[PDB]
């Protein structure tokens, strides 16, 4: 496969300000209405967050802009998206983005996400292709439009889908979805959340608590990555690609000391950075 | 996969005696029959349930049908009798016969 | 032709006994060795089979004495170590010559070795 | 499993990150030749492993004694090679009621020749022609050269020595990697030493109504003591006093 | 040059219960690399003997091969009413392979 | 288990006609495969080999017409293009295998007629 459409586009990365955001639970220990303080990797408040767009229509007619770059992992990574209609599935996290290293391949193929830690060959323009089988009338997902080779694989896992819809809501939710990715001490841990948002694009003032999903033996350093996509085929109209619109949020983590206020039920609301001002 | 034997078998010289080896559920055709003289090492009478080791007189036979394996000795003699065993075959461990003491009357 | 078994043992409960089965009269690496116990008033009991050339342990759990069989190939001996001796471990121990191939008779044995596990002294 | 391959292309399954059910292995007891190494089979229930290799194949009822770590004969010479220093167990039983079929079973194969003895644990799927004599056959068959592979002949008309064994071999190791594959009743209101999930302490365990979030493990108090823990086997909130 | 085969006789009209020896001779010394085939005219050539001295599944010992070197022998015994067909020998010693010209055993 | 052949027919001389033969039951891949010829009333004459386990192609020099042979291994199929035709090659062909003292794999196709003539 490795079908590719770079479609490079100009303009500066549109930034934003994470007000109170990216506060997960950095322990399993249940605490109630106490102020706990740790210095750990987080996304510090009032931070510069890049509102990127994987597919971006700027209207004249059509003009879908596929920009999503390979991005360094740096210290840690934060992620956020709305995507009432999912176009986002997983991420390619790795180092060489090639063989010679392992590869973190998260595919939330409906409905069983098959997390994969393997050695792949990722193409120049990787993303998940989706088509129509005509047998059983089902939309399959061609997974090798992402990567050519799959071999040597070190690890495999399956779970209930992290990406989840609700819909029926004609908006007013947008189903804002956040995922935090932190790679330490042999455990690369995943965090999640689902939130309604009525605002047009950017984030509210509310706090988002992210529980750890799975704590997995990863043992690889991931210095760079890119997201994944779900596109399809169309048929004769004046091939089809770039289903809907796609945009998401990315910011990098950083060691900071937060004071954590648990609730009577252990639901952290107020967190405060010490070094902020 | 456990085998069952009958506790004691009471017959006299010249009469034929049949001592069963009865295994729950499946059997393996092969089976191994053992003659234990009191406080003496049992000696193998029947190997494979179709053959007797060299030097073993011809009154000694073995066989099986269905879930059963018979030790069948013809023309008994007062010299011969002793407690009889079978051994299961394969199936991970071999459960040895509970044992059946052969008594011979007419003394 | 010859499996010679070490003298009888008497050991206090929970203790250990290793008994030897020495071999002669055939080719010692051409035959597996079964170890068989028989209790007071009770039947033959197979604890395990070993290999002369390698490990062969397929110990039926039965009475759990952490049993390990070792072959010393130089002397053509087979060994049986039985730990956590229990009041019902008091029984005669036979070693049994088996075929190297999947066939499994014991045609020739040792003579038996009695081990008494009793808190009472000899 | 329903379908084991032959020994020329034996299947290998790297297994880790799970728990061992070693009990029913011994409780199976329908298995012809079941031997082990490393340390005793009763001892291996808990003594556990970083990364195991479960590889299986089907061989003949006579050649299985060739399968032993450090022996000779065809299966260990050119087909499948146990190493010089080995840990695992050889598990062997008959599958005569499945494999050997009337009308003949010739699905199964093996390699009969190769120009060297086989390196340990490395299969040989290369079905090219070996040239025993010096006359080059060069891919096609001919003289001084034979075909590499051969079938077995399985029918239930075979004797007991010619019955197919589905030999599965388990091989083990130990590394800087942790034991990724590895094999007490609750007391309420009693001073009792304890361990939960490796967390250790001594306290009085009681029923408690404080309500965790699911992913959580411990509770804690103001003083960084371990105040409340959740029973892993049956989820319940247990105080520690 | 090529390896010549010599199949003799190239036909033999036979009767019930015979023991026909269909000879395939060779121009060179071939170890055992010779075969035999059943062909009723229009069928597929059903292999009878492989390596000139070994029987085949489905084919009982009414056929029986032997010979080596130059001389190879088809030992048909107790000739059956289905065995009357066109048969063939076969080298596999060198390249090119040649086959015999055929021997049609047929009802007298 | 089974071999199927491409369609035979009447072809003018000097032309070319690719021969397809697909396997079933067990693969082509691990074995070799052959072609042989039977003219009506004539003996079975070997034509050409294929050897997938390396790669090599041998032809009969008796009929040396560059009848090219190669594979479609992933379809268990084999292709020999009838090149440089001449009328005495008008015959039936078979897909073949030789038991070379090791195997018993001699499996034969159904047979299709190649015809080399200007008269259809
Ligand atoms: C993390 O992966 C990076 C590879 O991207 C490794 O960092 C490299 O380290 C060498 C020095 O040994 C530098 O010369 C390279 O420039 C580094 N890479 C980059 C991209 O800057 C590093 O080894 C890995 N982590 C660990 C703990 O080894
Ligand atoms: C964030 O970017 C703005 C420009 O959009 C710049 O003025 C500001 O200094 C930056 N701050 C940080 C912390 O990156």
């Amino acid at each position: 496969q490795c079908v590719n459409l770079t479609t490079r586009t100009q303009l500066p990365p549109a930034y934003t300000n994470s007000f109170t955001r990216g506060v997960y639970y950095p322990d399993k220990v249940f605490r109630s209405s106490v102020l706990h303080s740790t210095q750990d990797l987080f996304l510090p408040f009032f931070s510069n967050v890049t509102w990127f767009h994987a597919i971006h229509v700027s209207g004249t007619n059509g003009t879908k802009r596929f920009d999503n770059p390979v991005l360094p992992f740096n210290d840690g990574v934060y992620f956020a998206s709305t995507e009432k209609s999912n176009i986002i599935r997983g991420w390619i996290f790795g180092t060489t983005l090639d063989s010679k290293t392992q590869s973190l391949l998260i595919v939330n193929n409906a409905t069983n996400v098959v997390i994969k830690v393997c050695e792949f060959q990722f193409c120049n323009d990787p993303f998940l292709g989706v088509y129509y089988h005509k047998n059983n009338k089902s939309w399959m997902e061609s997974e090798f439009r992402v990567y050519s080779s799959a071999n040597n694989c070190t690890f495999e896992y399956v779970s209930q889908p992290f990406l989840m819809d609700l819909e029926g809501k004609q908006g007013n939710f947008k189903n804002l979805r956040e995922f935090v990715f932190k790679n330490i001490d042999g455990y690369f841990k995943i965090y999640s959340k689902h939130t309604p948002i009525n605002l047009v694009r950017d984030l509210p003032q509310g706090f988002s608590a992210l529980e750890p999903l799975v704590d997995l033996p990863i043992g690889i350093n991931i210095t760079r990555f890119q997201t994944l996509l779900a596109l399809h085929r169309s048929y004769l109209t004046p091939s089809g690609w770039t289903a809907g619109a796609a945009a998401y949020y990315v910011g990098y983590l950083q060691p900071r000391t937060f004071l954590l206020k648990y609730n009577e039920n252990g639901t952290i609301t107020d967190a405060v950075d010490c070094a902020l001002d | 996969i456990v085998l069952t034997q009958s506790p004691f078998q009471s017959v006299s010289p010249k009469e034929k005696v049949t001592i069963t080896c009865r295994a729950s559920q499946s059997i393996s055709s092969n089976l191994h029959w053992y003659q234990q003289k009191p406080d003496q090492s049992p000696k193998l009478l029947i190997k494979y349930a179709s053959q007797s080791i060299s030097g073993i007189p011809s009154r000694f036979s073995g066989s099986g049908s269905g879930t059963d394996f018979t030790l069948t000795i013809n023309s008994l003699e007062a010299e011969d009798f002793g407690i009889y065993f079978c051994q299961q075959t394969n199936f991970w461990p071999y459960i040895f016969g509970q044992g059946t003491k052969l008594e011979i009357l007419k003394r | 032709v010859q499996l010679v078994q070490s003298g009888a043992e008497v050991k206090k409960p929970g203790a250990t006994v290793k008994i030897s089965c020495k071999v002669s009269g055939y080719s010692f690496s051409n035959y597996y060795i079964h170890w068989v116990k028989q209790a007071p008033g009770k039947s033959l009991e197979w604890i395990g089979y070993i290999d002369p050339f390698n490990g062969g342990t397929s110990d039926n759990l039965k009475f759990k004495g952490a049993a390990t069989l070792t072959a010393d190939t130089s002397t053509d001996t087979a060994y049986m170590e039985l730990s956590s001796l229990r009041s019902e471990d008091t029984a005669v121990y036979y070693c049994a010559r088996s075929e190297y191939d999947p066939y499994y008779v014991m045609d020739y044995w040792g003579q038996g070795t009695t081990v008494t596990v009793s808190s009472a002294s000899t | 499993a329903t379908r084991f391959a032959s020994v020329y292309a034996w299947n290998r399954k790297r297994i880790s990150n799970c728990v061992a059910d070693y009990s029913v292995l011994y409780n199976s007891a329908s298995f012809s030749t079941f031997k082990c190494y490393g340390v005793s089979p009763t001892k291996l229930n808990d003594l556990c492993f970083t990364n195991v290799y479960a590889d299986s194949f089907v061989i003949r009822g006579d050649e299985v004694r060739q399968i032993a770590p450090g022996q000779t004969g065809k299966i260990a010479d050119y087909n499948y090679k146990l190493p010089d220093d080995f840990t695992g167990c050889v598990i062997a039983w008959n599958s005569n009621n499945l494999d050997s079929k009337v009308g003949g079973n010739y699905n199964y194969l093996y390699r009969l020749f190769r120009k060297s003895n086989l390196k340990p644990f490395e299969r040989d799927i290369s079905t090219e022609i070996y040239q025993a004599g010096s006359t080059p056959c060069n891919g096609v068959e001919g003289f001084n050269c034979y075909f590499p592979l051969q079938s077995y002949g399985f029918q239930p008309t075979n004797g007991v020595g010619y019955q197919p064994y589905r030999v599965v071999v388990l091989s083990f190791e130990l590394l800087h990697a942790p034991a990724t594959v590895c094999g007490t009743n609750l007391v309420k209101n009693k001073c009792v030493n304890f361990n939960f999930n490796g967390l250790t302490g001594t306290g009085v365990l009681t029923e408690s109504n404080k309500k965790f979030l699911p992913f959580q493990q411990f509770g804690r108090d103001i003083a960084d003591t371990t105040d409340a823990v959740r029973d892993p086997q049956t989820l319940e909130i247990l105080d520690i006093t | 040059g090529d390896i010549q085969l010599t199949q003799s006789p190239s036909s033999l009209s036979a009767s019930v219960g015979d023991r026909v020896t269909i000879t395939c001779r060779a121009s060179q010394s071939i170890s055992s690399y010779l075969n035999w085939y059943q062909q009723k005219p229009g069928k597929a050539p059903k292999l009878l003997i492989y390596a000139a001295s070994s029987l085949q599944s489905g084919v009982p010992s009414r056929f029986s091969g032997s010979g080596s070197g130059t001389d190879f022998t088809l030992t048909i015994s107790s000739l059956q009413p289905e065995d009357f067909a066109t048969y063939y020998c076969q080298q596999s010693y060198s390249t090119p392979r040649t086959f015999g010209q055929g021997t049609k055993v047929e009802i007298k | 288990q089974q071999l199927v052949e491409s369609g035979g027919g009447v072809v003018q001389p000097g032309r070319s006609l690719r021969l397809s033969c697909a396997a079933s039951g067990f693969t082509f891949s691990s074995y070799a495969m052959h072609w042989v010829r039977q003219a009506p009333g004539k003996g079975l004459e070997w034509v050409a080999v294929i050897s997938y386990d390396g790669s090599n192609k041998y032809y009969a020099d008796s009929v040396k017409g560059r009848f090219t042979i190669s594979r479609d291994n992933s379809k268990n199929t084999l292709y020999l293009q009838m090149n440089s035709l001449r009328a005495e090659d008008t015959a039936v062909y078979y897909c073949a295998r030789h038991a070379t003292l090791m195997n018993n794999k001699d499996i034969w196709g159904q047979g299709t007629l190649v015809t080399v003539s200007s008269a259809s």
